[PDB]
């Protein structure tokens, strides 16, 4: 997509970097987020964002960073994105206009910023030549992730054997595989805090073959009530002149991974 | 980069 805009659309975009221990300790994690205003009506060229009530702007764990032309007072003040000269206007060019960014950074053992949280096991099997693998992995998002994507260094020979009744999708299946960036399995549901274990046999060496492992999701919505992983959200957008003028808009909340392993 | 852009009028 290069999704659709009616006037003024926001966008809410995380991403979440993430490094678990085999055992499942949390060794760090970074979570980067911005939110952009795309404007494609010069009627709605002189708006100001307000961001939802629930946000500590002045919590200094998020890194947060005003673009230059936004005005940081009313902002920490606020909670409201507007330009540092009231007489001037967004581009009404349909771009990308970042006015916000944060980044937040977890230390060991600290899970505040894990959307998925990984637990490794393996063991020596008697099926193939190789190890048996169970990831069980939890979520603590309000949606569902689709299409989650784990990914595990080797190439075999012998097909992957997915233990089917023992994983909790049961149409978990190899859709990759690539001498290069190993065997990929595709799950198709992870439902929102629910647990799971993907479980499978794999031909390989020794252990320390299989890692890192390596996960990828990715969630998206257009819902105008959307919080973003962290609470971020958009309470109204408002004119420049009036800010009890109410202005129509749509906004997007979406959370990538990046890189999320365990290793 | 989404984090150039020029406040127009």
């Amino acid at each position: 997509d290069v999704p659709e805009n009616n006037g003024i659309l926001i966008s809410i975009k995380e991403v979440i970097n993430a490094e678990f221990s085999r055992d499942g300790t949390i060794h760090s994690s970074e979570l980067k987020g911005v939110l952009e205003l795309r404007i494609n009506d010069h009627d709605l060229s002189h708006s100001n964002l307000k961001l939802a009530d629930s946000i500590d702007v002045r919590d200094k764990s998020f890194q947060f960073k005003t673009h230059p032309n936004i005005d940081k007072q009313s902002f920490l003040s606020t909670k409201l994105i507007s330009l540092r000269d009231k007489s001037k206007a967004f581009p009404a060019n349909d771009q990308s206009l970042g006015v916000l960014r944060w980044r937040k950074v977890a230390p060991a053992e600290d899970d505040s910023l894990i959307p998925l949280t990984l637990t490794t096991a393996v063991s020596p099997s008697e099926s193939q030549q190789g190890f048996d693998v169970i990831i069980e992995y939890e979520s603590v998002l309000e949606t569902e992730l689709a299409d989650v994507i784990f990914t595990i260094p080797v190439f075999p020979q012998e097909p992957v054997d997915i233990n089917t009744e023992s994983s909790t999708c049961s149409d978990a299946e190899v859709v990759n595989m690539d001498q290069e960036m190993g065997t990929s399995i595709k799950i198709s549901k992870i439902a929102a805090n629910d647990a799971g274990a993907l479980a499978f046999t794999i031909e390989a060496p020794y252990e320390d073959a299989l890692y890192p492992m390596t996960v990828s999701f990715q969630e998206s919505t257009r819902d105008k009530l959307a919080k973003s992983f962290t609470g971020m959200a958009i309470q109204s957008v408002v004119m420049a002149n009036d800010h009890d003028q109410e202005l129509p808009y749509d906004v997007i909340t979406s959370l990538k991974s990046d890189e999320y392993l365990v290793q | 980069d989404d984090w150039n852009w020029e406040m127009e009028d």
